[PDB]
């Protein structure tokens, strides 16, 4: 419990030091991303092909 | 009070904060150039 509390505290401190949001870290670190075919992904496909 | 002014002070509600405006650059993806039909010319390789 106190390990979880200390982890959440120092993660919030590093977050507000880096001036990011929880949404920003969730974007950079998530694993539940989409499966839709983005136009950027299409441009990557046709460029790399 | 005796003069009608209230003893207990009023509530001061908090005003709404100014929001941060967001923009975005949506992107497109058009097809590439496909190769036409090749024709054989009459000249040799360095000329062509």
């Amino acid at each position: 419990l106190t390990q979880l509390i200390s982890f959440l505290f120092q993660c919030t401190q590093w977050l507000t030091t880096q001036k990011w949001s929880v949404s920003d870290v969730f974007l950079m670190t998530t694993d539940n991303y989409s499966t839709v075919l983005t136009p950027d992904i299409e441009n990557l496909i046709t460029t790399l092909s | 009070t005796i003069d009608g002014q209230p003893l207990s002070l009023s509530l001061y509600a908090t005003p709404a904060d100014p929001s941060m405006l967001l923009s975005a650059a949506i992107t497109a993806s058009q097809g590439g150039g496909d190769l036409p039909h090749a024709v054989m010319p009459m000249y040799r390789f360095p000329v062509i």
